[PDB]
């Protein structure tokens, strides 16, 4: 059952800009900040991009790098991976932390499954955004830092 | 770069996997 | 690889 | 016998759950019709919509087996339909102004009243609250539990004998039975 | 300021800091607004943050000898809007009204009352649910949240909301 | 529908929307639907003071005395329901020899209560009437003519 | 009220003045 889910996402999609901007992260490169007070259980973002099979993320991977461009994607299910290297939304910048304040979910809708980024915390004003990777050395630069993504 | 407002699905090309 | 959920 | 939703009195268009009680819609209006008819007494089911995003729609109720399969419930004179869409009854393509309409989440009900000599109705139920009389006088003949959708929505149909909503102002028999 | 009352709720509520979040404690419990109102069209949102399984809420609104100890709903005080099965309850009467609610819904909570015609309506996710109750009692009417077993919800008595309604005029409880 | 406590204790606190007074085209005023009302509906109640029938007579004859309407319901064989001062608006339900509602006894602990109950669906703005030598003007076809 | 009230009869309730 979808629950409150639909209305929370379309709700979501026409609000995101006010709820993030973009800035240099104090964890690595650009990261995403939270643009206004953020409550708990709040769809903040959803991470969009390109949908390609493994194979093709395998080869796309081996070819974002050798030119040095991250890790830009995001497994949908087992059989597609988000790709939002080269097209997509700015959840793409959102970094990766052990004390997260968000959270990222699968929410499986008729269309299509939904990455979606909660916050699992009331993030305030000027706070950076960022979650789990469950993917590396790590510089979340959290107090008990588990020093590495992996 | 390009915004992307919804997921859009990858259309493969014929040598996608061609080293 | 590739960020994920579980 | 199991009340299901019918194995091949349906549009091929239309995707229907392996356990035949959840139905998903293809473009436009078509129908599926359940298992099991019935001609005489007091008979009821229920239908849950599961998910139902904008620009979608679903009209439900009662259907002859004559209905036609590639067009909204209500279409002909072989069924009577309630819309999603503003409340709307459906019968022969004329929409009338019965009740307000129902959406993702909502549990509809499903009166029937076919009885014999010593007249007939049908009543809708939105989450348990009685929406009136919609059709009285109906035509005689068999009637079958029916779904028309319109695009990607989709409902979950429960024949009994256990429902959400259980009617109390009204005497029936639950659509299992058959 | 509007907030949730310190003194007018039920003691084993536990109130959140800036006093807009509640989390229940066991059977049902009340807490009412710290303002209400006798006269005009008010309106008052509530987000449900969380609620477990086996747990409800009963929201709506109270006059101020509404028992404190009891179910939203449970005497001729209040007008409540139950989580489980979206039923209405008044004088401890259920009533089928609308489908059911429960995390991450935003509640609506509407009343109208005229100087003379009354009415209380309630919204789920901007969708009005129908008139639940017209002529009621006159009094003074407070916001008021009932909690069963350890749910959280949190109210927003304006000016933003998050679903303002399109068919009909209000003021903000805030405006109090 | 459940226990007829629980519907007796659901329309106390509803009855007032079920019905309104006006004048009836039976006879002086009448009691009305203000709603619609489905088969098997309690409605109202038919309140007063309940009384013994050898002080039911002596408070008839006491009442015709001072010239004022006596009102009076019988429950069973030895009590009747003196609605004359005390009584609520069902006092007002004419009789009719078609009628729509019809007046049951409800044997409870607390004590009898006479429940007026519809005995089909009845449309708002329709008369309320139950069944009770005067011409009858109930109006209904095939009328019995005579009453008391 | 809106309910019943039993009525409680005197003694010489049914005597004659
Ligand atoms: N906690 C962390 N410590 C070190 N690098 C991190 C990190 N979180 C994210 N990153 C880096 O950021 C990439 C994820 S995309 C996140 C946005 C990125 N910082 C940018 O400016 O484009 C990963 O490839 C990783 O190298
Ligand atoms: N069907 C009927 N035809 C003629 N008189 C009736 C009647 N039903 C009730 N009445 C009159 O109303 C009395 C019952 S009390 C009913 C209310 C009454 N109409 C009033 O205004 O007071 C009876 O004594 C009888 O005189
Ligand atoms: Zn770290
Ligand atoms: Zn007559």
């Amino acid at each position: 059952p979808l629950g409150s889910k639909s209305s929370q996402y379309r709700k979501m999609k026409t609000e995101w800009k006010s709820n993030v901007y973009l800035a240099r992260s104090r964890i690595q490169g650009l990261g995403l900040y939270a643009a206004r007070d953020i409550e708990k259980h709040t769809m903040v973002i959803e991470y969009i991009g390109t949908i390609i099979r493994n194979e093709v993320a395998n080869r796309k991977e081996k070819l974002y790098e050798s030119q040095n461009r991250g890790v830009y994607m995001f497994r949908m299910d087992n059989d597609h991976v988000i790709d939002a290297t080269l097209t997509g939304g700015p959840a793409r910048y959102i970094n990766h932390s052990c004390a997260p304040n968000c959270v990222a979910e699968v929410v499986t809708f008729e269309r299509g499954h939904k990455i979606i980024i909660s916050s699992s915390r009331r993030i305030q004003k000027g706070e950076e955004l960022c979650y789990d990777y469950k993917f590396i050395p790590c510089h979340c630069g959290a107090v008990n830092c588990r020093k590495w993504m992996n | 770069f390009k915004e992307l407002d919804e997921n859009v699905e990858y259309e493969e090309r014929e040598s996608e996997f061609d080293i | 690889r590739t960020k994920q959920t579980a | 016998s199991r009340v299901l939703l019918a194995l091949h009195d349906r549009a091929p268009q239309l995707k229907i759950s392996d356990d035949r009680l959840t139905v998903v819609g293809e473009k436009g209006y078509s129908m599926v019709r359940a298992s099991h008819g019935v001609r005489k007494g007091a008979w009821y089911f229920e239908i849950t919509v599961d998910e139902m995003p904008p620009d979608t729609a679903a009209r439900l109720g009662w259907s002859q087996p004559l209905g036609n399969l590639q067009a909204p419930l209500g279409y002909d004179k072989f069924s009577y339909s309630w819309r999603s869409k503003k409340g709307t009854k459906f019968h022969q393509s004329i929409g009338k102004h019965y009740s307000s309409g129902y959406g993702q989440g909502d549990v509809l009900g499903f009166y029937i009243n076919l009885p014999e000599d010593t007249s007939s109705e049908i009543i809708f139920y939105k989450n348990g609250v009685n929406q009136g009389v919609a059709y009285k006088d109906i035509f005689e003949g068999v009637y079958f539990p029916a779904i028309s959708l319109y695009k990607s929505c989709t409902v979950s149909i429960n024949f009994g004998p256990c429902f959400k909503y259980p009617p109390k102002d009204l005497t029936y028999r639950p659509m299992s039975d058959m």
